[PDB]
RNA sequence: CCGCGGCGCG
């Protein structure tokens, strides 16, 4: 699905165009309820849900719940595989 | 929560839960094959939510086990043979079973 | 583009990418 | 006493929806079955369990027969004289009574079976709302996909199912569609009872003759016939009661109010109502609409009429597959 | 932070099985190939079947002549015990044994070892003789090996040919070989490199988590690891589609393998080219250093 | 049975073209079933192609001409099918 | 990773990101306090060098402590060296549908054939088994076929013989040297855990019988079998690719 | 006194004594659970026709 | 013999008081034990004996057609005053060589 | 599961 590969230095604006948010907290995972903290090195609104098509608040567990972002958690309703590339 | 050894594993046949004693440890000298179970071990699954089953059946039974995550030790594949020995240590200040 | 795939790639650069 | 049974009965969001003793009877019988399965001797249990004050009890049924039926707690005529000469085939008196059981293994059996009994109580509430009217014009929306049918994760405390022929074939009940109709058959489906939305039956498409016009259901439209194909078309004779006006337009709506709108939920069908009159010739001529009758004859000595028609623009007089003539004679 | 430990000890009575690793005392390393029924191996004129068949062709190449001498001694050694076995079986008087055993231990040149059984006992002598039934054990200091003539002399104490080779008969054939063959009693070891725990195979199981390849090791169902040398070895053939298939479907393409798994059970064998996400992963790591890298087109 | 491919190699003067045409031919047998052009001895389609190519009656262009005539025949058949469907209303 | 007892281990990169974000937070607080220039220079220099270590471990700052005295794995570590990404994971992969064991001689075995343990055949070719039993109708579901094959009914062996009778397999010795270092054969089923091999091929492998191990891979697609039978058959290669000497010498 | 004597009576005729307790009636199910009694067994007097060891 | 049911034992790798051998030596000795039988085909043997001394096949209780070709063959040795040895021996008629591993095909009674 | 070192084999 390609014919050539290009390499170059990046611009911070297009770098943040890759980015979907800034990390702000050094906290990795909440203890005794192993979920990521907001704006941490692991996160859901920045990176994605751990469970497929299940928001952190868990008010959407359905195949036709697609693309919508909850008000309780800014988390999409999509399979976890997107976290490999986001 | 504290993990616990028990003679009870869900979603498995009584053939698997037959070599065990009442205390969850296989008998001395029982023949065993690959894929079999050694000791039933369960870990706190975490409530994290309450369902109508957890609303009522837990209340009806009064048994607060209630839905628990399995972590029992299973025979690794390929190896087979006979159990020769069971050795157990418990941390000081902790209860002990009959085989001890 | 060395072995049997050369015959495919021979078609590949001929038909398109040309 | 335990009083946890009383608390469960007074939970009571799901407890009060069913009977207050629904948990003390159905779930108690499920627990008794789980305990009997947990017992190597499979004693049939007629659970004498009550949640009046917390005295959770049980009872083992005798299953009294002339054989070893329920042999763990069986009775026979070999003790009939010891049972006051009342032992025969059929009785299920209390042979014994259980007391209590924690039984974590039977708690797994409970997660397998008593949870299924909670689902069965949900099914009992589902059947009480899927066809609560015993057949009426209700709507339905599809949310689940199933093969060889059209599933629907819809309301009415249950699911819904649409057959490939009971619904619109070209537009099945799927994500982005809705159905409306009447179905008096609501049997036990998978994972509990379910409703039935089928917008192709006569009670779905032909029933629009009294729901489409502004005065159709108010006994102001004498709809003499209601014939319609499943989500395909319709050509039926609908008149006006005690009005003597042309009700073909009334059944078709004013400026397109009931022509393309009477079967919107049925799959988007195109229909054409017929006309009628006080004479026996105009009705026969119009019942096969579109039909052009230049002559008419009828015999009163036999059940055979002569509705003459042309053949140029009268392709619906005879019909390629019975589209207007079939709904004409009736 | 731990409540209890449960230790289980389990035991396996594991026997020999062809393909195992076998060796002696002189670097004559080898592997068992086949086990055959008793009658197939050659047997002497006295009916006794030989146990081990070894290839003589390892001898002149590796210059391991010493094992031949050890074989001659082993044949010589077992000869002593057998006659002793014959003597004791027919319940002879102990003095007949004594001198015979006295013949054994005074044989050879002026060795420093001197023994006299007449000073030992009677019943202890009988007990030693009974313990002696399985061949009279011999030893030699490292740099003091007994001469060949001494070996022949000890053979003369036995009743075996001087040269140390016997005519043998093959069960399949039933005829003498054209050249007599040397036989004897070898001492054989056993090695922990068992074939059974070396054997391992993997159809399909878990994968890595950081990337999506199968693991290694016989434990936890590891797979074989395909190295680079043999990648160029396939590249030496025209093995284009084989290399692409093996490097994409059965290694990286998560969606691809699932489709093929559906295809295989359906009787289809059509490969689906995909996108190696390990390359994508590496791509993102390259993207991690703030240097833009991208794919130009489709 | 079949042991080598030397006959097919001397027939089609390229080892690489051989495998390509054989793979195509075996594709038309295994998927979208047709008949073999030689009696078999209870073997899969892979060996069968080697028998077929070594008998000197399949090459690359033979497959090409057969496939193009088959596709134009099925295009014509689709044409009469569409015309018959249209005439069904007529 | 969820290790025992709810303890979690992770890559060193997590620690680098943690220290970097912590030092950045301290710096951005120090912007608001308006600390004297001596203080802020220390903050910016340790932040800069921590970022440097995140890009490349230990080259200047000697961030050699993850586990004690074990250097932390940096992004430069992630690519460089044998254990990086290219040589470790891209040119060489790990594959399924493969096995390994020790070798042995087959005297009755023809040159274009290889020995094969039955157990590897049953374990390996099960995807082919699942389809054919469903084709025969003996099985009904993948669950049914999987359960049936794991109790080893006597009927499965006939189907397994059928699917293997006309299928090629690959043999490869781990110390791979040259083009003959991999061959292809038509397997035959032999009981045991060893692998029989035609001895004339052994000279080409330059492999002894001292306990050498080698591996098996299996092609899947039609074109894969066609390439295997066209090229990597032993009968195809009887001359050395290096020079015109034969490679089938009795040894 | 014989196991075929208590089984000489069938699944009806073995009610010659009502002095058995409530648990004994429950214990009578064990005879039914034995698959040889309380099912209609009828020996000759002690032994049945299939209880011959000739 | 094909299987043994030594009383005071749980598995062949444990031991029992009063025996100066281990169970494996017992197994190999009875492996080297030979019997004669004409009529019956799945004969059952047993032995009960106390006292210090050698143990021979002649000490086995005999039967009608069950015979011992070499009655002086040593079985085991007892050393303790009160070490009553007891077992029952299961002997089968057959042909050829078969390993104990292949008995796993039973899977329902063993 | 994540990796460092050691040993052994080829
Ligand atoms: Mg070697
Ligand atoms: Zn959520």
């Amino acid at each position: 699905e390609f014919d050539a590969i290009k390499i170059a230095l990046a611009s911070p604006d297009m770098i943040r165009s890759w980015s979907f948010g800034e990390v702000k907290k050094p906290e990795t995972i909440n203890y005794r309820t192993f979920k990521p903290e907001r704006d941490g090195l692991f996160c859901a609104r920045i990176f994605g849900p751990v469970k497929d098509y299940e928001c952190l608040c868990g008010k959407y567990k359905r195949l036709k719940h697609r693309g919508v972002i909850c008000e309780k958690c800014g988390v999409e309703v999509t399979q976890t595989k997107v976290r490999r590339e986001r | 929560g504290p993990e616990e050894i028990t003679a009870d594993i869900p979603n498995v046949g009584e053939a698997a839960l037959s070599k065990l004693d009442e205390s969850g440890i296989v008998y001395i000298g029982a023949e065993v094959t690959g894929g079999d179970i050694l000791v039933g071990k369960v870990t706190p699954k975490g409530e994290t939510q309450l369902t109508p089953e957890e609303k009522l059946l837990r209340a009806i039974f009064g048994e607060k086990a209630s839905d628990v995550k399995d972590s029992s030790l299973r025979v690794p594949n390929g190896v087979s043979g006979t159990v020769i020995d069971v050795q157990v240590f418990t941390r000081d200040g902790v209860e002990k079973d009959k085989r001890a | 583009p060395a072995g049997t795939g050369y015959a495919y790639h021979q078609d590949r650069m001929r038909r398109r990418a040309a | 006493m335990n009083k946890e049974i009383l608390a469960v009965v007074e939970a009571v969001s799901n407890e009060k929806a069913l009977p207050r003793e629904k948990i003390f009877e159905a779930l108690e019988s499920a627990l008794a079955t789980a305990t009997k399965k947990k017992y190597e001797q499979e004693i049939d249990v007629r659970v004498q369990i009550d949640r009046k004050s917390g005295d959770f009890d049980t009872f083992r049924r005798w299953l009294v027969v002339d054989e070893v039926t329920q042999p763990t707690k069986e009775i026979t005529l070999e003790a009939a004289r010891y049972e006051d000469e009342s032992l025969n085939l059929g009785d299920y008196v209390e042979d014994q009574i259980e007391s209590v059981t924690f039984d974590r293994i039977t708690t797994q059996t409970a997660k397998q079976v008593i949870v299924q009994k909670v689902r069965e109580a949900e099914r009992a509430m589902v059947v009480d709302q899927f066809r609560e009217h015993e057949g009426e014009i209700i709507t339905g929306v599809v949310k689940k996909v199933n093969r060889d049918n059209i599933s629907l994760d819809l309301g009415n405390n249950a699911e819904a199912v649409i057959l490939r022929e009971d619904m619109l074939p070209r537009e099945n009940f799927r994500p982005g569609d809705r159905v409306r109709g009447v179905l008096y058959s609501v049997r036990p489906e998978a994972r509990g009872a379910q409703l039935f939305v089928t917008r192709s039956k006569p009670e779905m498409l032909i029933e629009l003759f009294r729901i489409e016009v502004p005065e159709i259901g108010e006994e102001v439209i004498e709809i003499k016939a209601a014939a319609r194909d499943p989500g395909s078309r319709a050509k039926i004779a609908v008149k006006t009661n005690d009005k003597r006006i042309d009700p073909v337009g009334a059944c078709v709506g004013m400026r397109g109010a009931r022509v393309q709108a009477v079967s919107t939920e049925l799959g988007g069908e195109r229909i054409d109502i017929v006309l009628w009159d006080d004479n026996p010739a105009q009705f026969v001529i119009n019942a096969m609409a579109p039909a052009d009758v230049a002559s008419i004859v009828v015999d009163e000595d036999k059940h055979t009429m002569d509705i003459a028609v042309e053949a140029g623009n009268l392709a619906q007089a005879i019909g390629r597959n019975g589209q207007n003539v079939r709904l004409a004679s009736q | 932070g731990v409540l209890k430990i449960v230790k289980v000890y389990l035991a396996v009575k594991r026997r020999i099985q062809p393909g195992d690793k076998m060796a002696g005392r002189h670097g004559n390393k080898g592997v068992i190939s086949k086990i055959n029924p008793i009658e197939d191996m050659p047997y002497d004129e006295n009916g006794t079947p030989v146990d081990i068949v070894l290839n003589p062709l390892g001898v002149p190449s590796r210059m391991n002549i010493g094992q031949i001498l050890e074989t001659h001694l082993g044949m010589a050694a077992k000869g002593i015990g057998d006659k002793i076995n014959a003597m004791l079986k027919q319940q002879q008087e102990v003095a007949k044994l004594r001198e015979f055993i006295q013949r054994a231990y005074d044989l050879g040149a002026d060795v420093r070892q001197k023994v006299d059984l007449s000073t030992f006992s009677d019943e202890e002598v009988m007990r030693l003789a009974e313990n002696l039934r399985k061949g009279m054990p011999i030893a030699t200091p490292v740099f003091d090996g007994a001469k060949e003539a001494e070996i022949k002399e000890l053979l003369k104490l036995g009743d075996l040919p001087t040269s140390g080779q016997i005519r043998l008969y093959d069960g399949r054939t039933g005829e003498q070989f054209e050249r007599p063959v040397t036989v004897g009693y070898m001492y054989m070891l056993k090695l922990n490199h068992l074939v059974d725990d070396k054997m391992h195979a993997r159809s399909t199981g878990s994968y890595s988590l950081v990337t999506q390849q199968p693991l290694g090791g016989k434990a936890q169902f590891g797979g074989q690891r395909f190295g680079e040398m043999e990648v160029w070895a396939l590249e030496a053939y025209g093995a284009a589609y084989t290399l692409q298939e093996m490097l994409t479907v059965k290694s990286d393409d998560v969606n691809g393998r699932t489709k093929m798994y559906k295809n295989i059970v359906d009787g289809n064998h059509q490969m689906e080219p995909g996108m190696p996400e390990s390359f994508n992963v590496l791509l993102k790591e390259i993207r991690s250093l703030g240097i833009n890298i991208e794919l130009e087109d489709e | 049975a079949r042991v080598t491919v030397q006959d097919a190699v001397e027939k089609i003067g390229n080892r690489f073209d051989l495998v390509l045409v054989a793979a195509r031919r075996a594709r038309q047998m295994q998927v979208g079933g047709k008949d073999p052009l030689v009696p078999e001895e209870n073997d899969k389609t892979t060996v069968i192609a080697l028998r077929e190519i070594e008998e000197g009656l399949i090459n690359n262009q033979i497959l090409d001409v057969r496939e193009r005539q088959e596709q134009q025949e099925q295009e014509a058949a689709e044409l009469q099918a569409v015309t018959a469907i249209a005439e069904g209303r007529r | 990773v969820p290790l025992d007892g709810g303890r979690f281990a992770t890559s060193d990169l997590n620690d680098l990101y943690r220290r970097v974000i912590n030092r950045n937070n301290r710096l951005k607080r120090l912007l608001d306090l308006a600390a004297p220039d001596i203080i802020v220079r220390n903050e910016k220099r340790m932040l800069q060098e921590a970022v440097d270590a995140l890009l490349d471990n230990g080259r200047r700052g000697r961030a050699i402590t993850g586990s004690n005295k074990r250097p932390l794995k940096s992004l430069a570590d992630m690519i460089k060296g044998k254990q990086g990404r290219f040589r470790q994971n891209l040119l060489g992969k790990r594959v399924d549908y493969s096995g390994r064991s020790v070798i042995t001689v087959g005297p009755y075995l023809r040159l274009h054939q290889c020995g094969l343990p039955k157990k590897m055949a049953l374990e390996l070719f099960k995807p082919f088994i699942y389809g054919k039993l469903e084709l025969r109708g003996l099985a009904t579901t993948i669950k049914a076929a999987k359960k049936m094959v794991e109790r080893e009914e006597a009927v499965v062996w006939d189907i397994l013989d059928e699917v293997i009778r006309e299928h090629p397999v690959l043999l490869n010795r781990a110390p791979t040297l040259h083009r003959l270092g991999i061959q292809a054969f038509e397997p035959v089923l032999i009981e045991g855990k060893a692998i029989q091999l035609h001895p004339l091929v052994c000279a080409a492998y330059n492999a002894d019988f001292d306990g050498d191990q080698m591996a098996v891979h299996v092609p899947l697609t039609l074109e894969a079998q066609l390439e295997a039978r066209a090229l990597m058959m032993s009968t195809n290669n009887i001359l050395s690719p290096a020079n015109g000497e034969p490679i089938i010498v009795p040894s | 006194h014989y196991i075929g004597d208590l089984v000489q009576r069938t699944e009806v005729e073995l009610l010659k004594t009502p002095n058995l307790g409530k648990k004994s009636l429950t214990e009578i199910k064990d005879v039914l659970a034995s698959r040889g009694l309380s099912l209609g067994m009828r020996l000759e007097n002690w032994p049945p026709a299939s209880i011959a060891d000739e | 013999v094909t299987e043994v049911e030594i009383d005071g034992v749980l598995h062949e790798y444990s031991t029992k008081e009063g025996v100066q051998e281990d169970i494996l030596e017992i197994l190999l000795n009875l492996k080297g034990l030979a019997v004669r039988v004409q009529g019956k085909d799945e004969v059952i043997l047993t032995l009960n004996k106390s006292g210090i001394g050698p143990v021979t096949a002649a000490d086995i209780t005999h039967d009608g057609d069950v015979e011992i070709v070499k009655p002086q063959h040593v079985i085991c040795h007892l050393t303790d005053e009160n070490a009553s040895i007891s077992m029952r021996i299961k002997v089968q008629r057959g042909r050829g060589y078969v390993p104990a591993s292949t008995r796993i095909h039973s899977e329902e009674d063993e």
